[PDB]
């Protein structure tokens, strides 16, 4: 009973990623952009930490 | 070599100084793509979990 | 305050504010270049945050 | 187990998500300002929604 | 598009936008911009988007 | 009576016919304002919720 309660407690845990701060808060799910372009130049010339 | 261009070209400062642009018809931003996980819940196999 | 409302859903139409100048003015093109320079540097996003 | 799961997290969600949700129901009413171009957008619209 | 296995999450991160390209000092640029504003206020851009 | 207007004035076609406008610094649209969904008294429906 306690174990199934723990599994259903895990079932209602943290929602999927909805912001860039959610990407910065984790490290398990990696991510990438295109190798060339102004999209990568946005992050290269960014000022927000 | 051309007279007018109707194409998705990004309006930037470095491109305004050589050619002109009208008002933007479609605004957009940088997006996030995920794997979109579904609710793949099996039957009898999930009972003995 | 009282932090009791929230916004859902995407934008329904394409709206946008811009700097207004009278027709036949001399400062409109440097104002537009300054707006593009502030847009590319992300300072507008900094002031929005 | 599931009653413990509901009493554990208690993360309620919003009933209305998109703009089509307003057309999908009629119990929760919705309105705009009495005058303005926002109302003119609904007055001169071409979408059946 | 098929296999319909992706989804878009989050809001836009920057203010990007595409426009009609014309050379500098062109005579047709102002009627082209008037036509773009007329198509934007008519909502026909959203019709073609749908 | 003025030289330049730096204010949230809506870019329309009828305002383009008399004065000029620059590129948009901030795009926006029509959104949905609802209150934050707080806890509501469930009642008899909690017998088999
Ligand atoms: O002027 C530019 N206009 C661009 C227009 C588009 C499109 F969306 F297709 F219109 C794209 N893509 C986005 C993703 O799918 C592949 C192509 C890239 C563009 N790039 C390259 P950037 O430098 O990385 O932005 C430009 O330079
Ligand atoms: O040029 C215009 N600029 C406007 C700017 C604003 C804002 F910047 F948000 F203050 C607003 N508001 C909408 C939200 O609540 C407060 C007032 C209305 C504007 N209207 C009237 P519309 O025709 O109904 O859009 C214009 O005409």
């Amino acid at each position: 009973t306690a174990n199934l309660a723990a599994f259903l407690t895990v079932e209602r845990m943290v929602s999927p990623i909805e912001s860039a701060e959610d990407l910065a808060k984790q490290t398990e799910i990696a991510y990438g952009t295109l190798d060339s372009g102004s999209t990568k130049e946005f992050f290269r010339r960014s000022k927000i930490a | 070599r051309a007279d007018i261009a109707v194409a998705p070209l990004t309006i930037t400062l470095v491109r305004e100084e050589v050619i002109d642009f009208s008002k933007p018809f479609m605004s957009l931003g940088i997006s996030i793509m995920i794997k979109k996980p579904q609710k793949s819940k099996p039957g009898v196999f999930s009972f003995l979990d | 305050k009282p932090c009791d409302t929230m916004k859902v859903g995407g934008n329904l139409d394409s709206k946008g504010y811009g700097i207004a100048t009278p027709k036949g003015s001399s400062l409109g093109a440097a104002v537009n270049l300054a707006v593009l320079k502030l847009a590319e540097q992300g300072a507008l996003d900094k002031l929005k945050n | 187990a599931n009653l413990a799961a509901f009493l554990t997290v208690e993360r309620m969600v919003s009933p209305i998500e998109s703009a089509e949700d307003l057309s999908k129901q009629t119990e929760i009413a919705y309105g705009t300002l009495d005058s303005g171009s926002t109302k003119e957008f609904f007055r001169r619209s071409k979408i059946a929604v | 598009r098929k296999p319909c296995d992706t989804m878009k999450v989050g809001g836009n991160l920057d203010s990007k936008g595409y426009g009609v390209a014309t050379p500098k000092g062109s005579a047709l640029g102002t009627p082209v911009n008037l036509a773009v504003l007329k198509l934007s206020e008519q909502g026909i851009l959203d019709k073609l988007k749908n | 009576k003025a030289d330049i207007a730096i204010a949230p004035l809506t870019i329309t076609l009828v305002r383009e016919e008399v004065i000029d406008f620059s590129k948009p610094f901030m795009s926006l649209g029509i959104s949905i304002m609802i209150k934050k969904p707080q806890k509501s008294k469930p009642g008899v429906f909690s017998f088999l919720d």
